[PDB]
């Protein structure tokens, strides 16, 4: 009978918990106990779905990660390089989803705890992007070492920079958040150059379907749709107070992140099989 | 702003059963629990118990198990406490205090003085 | 039943000086603590909740700190209207309990 708490409306929330105006009732009150925060996972409030979505997604991708790391070395041509190349993706996805549900659980703890776990959440998003670009770059430029190393270095530089700019303090000033968006913008848009490079180095038609670039376009559209649903905060923008617990904008963005990471894995795996069975050579027919 | 108005003073005889009222204004009545506090003269505070007006439930301290009884009027948005079998140790100021999410009290009533003496 | 032991019984200071009131809980209340002020005849008013959160409207000279079983309310630049009895309460375990209180006089 300890750690009792009820939900509260949006009006009586502290400033550091007023991060969405269209969620009227059902908010957790500030509770400076990790025990109560973790216990609240099994209770209904505004953050229940946002916790469970990426909790299940983390379990799912951890399952896929270790299971794929157990695939025997026979099925891979270069097992060591290709497995660490896949380990980057599965690690970044696991860390991203773990940081996400951890932040959403301890979100009501205190201002500083929510602050630090918010930074971890942004760093997790950057890690997921870097992880997603490691195996795609490997299996798209597997016969071209120079551009693979170049694009990998650019993405890693912008990813590391994205993590660092969002972790250290004194950059929370109004005029440094511009470069906060700038580094993440260079990170996000860094995939346009190698995509067209791949679509030009080989035929557009062979890359559209058998090159699995339509699946990369599918996940990109889903990522942009999720970011738009997030910034607009719909459907709760038009029906305020009706999507408090379920089907808020943040929950469908979490689901879209999971689905986009899954279709990325499927598109990469088809880029694998098409590259194992076919292609590889350059200038000889015989 | 939230306001909690309590009933006026009470002078009763040993064995009587008095009731304290607590009218709440300025907020949605069912949104928060409401606790009751006793303060005997020249002493510290004592938590009598809390009342959930959403479920109409209540939890009582062991030291006030049979003496306190909480009731509600969700229509008039007014919570009541009842003290029966009053003895001389019950002469005290009784407050109603509203919680927010956890059990810290930001809003209090003005207090009701219950005095007990035969005459 | 967690027992809250407040300290001291009473203390005095002059305007502008700093005072500190300590509170020890017989068990861990996990920062579920509140500090209240009560002037003579008046009802108590909340000063701090969640161990270190300043309540809305409270002057900045009040500040709560501590954790586990040890907590402290500090008052900078004492003001004449700061006299009265200060109380602590734990709202972690039921039944919720209060400290013995601390009487504060100003000279
Ligand atoms: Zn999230």
């Amino acid at each position: 009978s300890e750690g009792r708490w009820r939900v509260i409306p949006y009006d009586v929330l502290p400033d550091w918990l007023k991060d969405n105006d269209y969620l009227l009732h059902g908010h957790r009150p500030p509770m400076p106990s990790f025990r109560a925060c973790f216990k609240s996972i099994f209770r209904i409030h505004t953050e229940t779905g946002n916790i469970w979505t990426h909790l299940l997604g983390f379990v799912l991708f951890l399952f896929l990660g270790i299971l794929t790391m157990l695939r025997p070395n026979m099925y891979f041509m270069a097992p060591l390089q290709e497995k660490v190349v896949f380990g980057m993706f599965f690690l970044g996805a696991v860390l991203c989803l773990s940081f996400s549900w951890l932040f959403h659980t301890v979100y009501c703890h205190s201002e500083k705890v929510s602050r630090t776990f918010s930074k971890l959440d942004y760093s997790g998003i950057a890690l997921l992007i870097m992880g997603s670009f490691v195996p795609w770059l490997y299996y798209s430029f597997y016969c071209s070492p120079q551009p693979r190393l170049i694009y990998l270095s650019i993405v890693c530089v912008l990813g590391i920079s994205a993590i660092i700019v969002a972790q250290w303090d004194r950059f929370a000033t109004p005029k440094h958040r511009q470069t906060r968006a700038g580094v993440f913008l260079g990170l996000g848009l860094s995939g346009v150059v190698p995509t067209m490079h791949f679509t030009i180095a080989e035929g557009f038609v062979k890359a559209t379907t058998v090159g699995q670039m339509g699946w990369f376009f599918l996940m990109a559209v889903m990522y942009i749709t999720g970011a738009g649903l997030y910034a607009a905060r719909i459907p709760e923008r038009f029906f305020p107070g009706k999507f408090d617990i379920w089907f808020q904008s943040h929950q469908i963005f979490h689901v879209l992140v999971v689905a986009a990471a899954f279709v990325h894995f499927y598109g990469v795996s088809n880029l694998q099989e098409f590259r194992y069975g076919l292609e590889g050579g350059c200038t000889d027919d015989t | 702003e939230v306001l909690l108005q309590q009933s006026g003073p009470e002078l009763v005889k040993p064995g009587a059963s008095v009731r304290i009222t607590c009218k709440a204004s300025g907020y949605t009545f069912t949104d928060f629990n409401m606790d009751w506090v006793k303060q005997s003269p020249g002493k510290s505070l004592e938590w009598i118990g809390d009342f959930n007006p959403n479920s109409g439930g209540s939890i009582y301290n062991q030291k006030f198990k049979d003496k306190a009884t909480f009731t509600v009027d969700k229509s008039s948005s007014t919570a009541y406490m009842e003290l029966r079998s009053l003895t001389f140790e019950d002469t005290a100021v009784y407050y109603c205090a509203r919680e927010t999410g956890t059990a810290w009290f930001a809003y209090w009533g003005q207090g009701t003085l219950v005095t007990v003496s035969a005459a | 039943d967690i027992q809250m032991t407040q300290s001291p019984a009473s203390l005095s200071a002059s305007v502008g000086e700093t005072v500190t009131i300590t509170c020890r809980a017989s068990g861990n209340i996990h920062n579920f603590l509140a500090w209240y002020q009560q002037k003579q005849g008046k009802s108590p008013q909340v000063l701090v909740y969640n161990a270190k959160t300043l309540a809305d409207g409270v002057p900045s000279r009040f500040s709560g700190s501590g954790s586990g079983t040890q907590y402290s309310l500090k008052i900078n630049s004492l003001q004449p209207e700061d006299f009265g009895s200060y109380y602590c309460q734990q709202f972690w375990s039921t039944p919720y309990t209060f400290g013995g209180g601390t009487k504060l006089e100003i000279n």
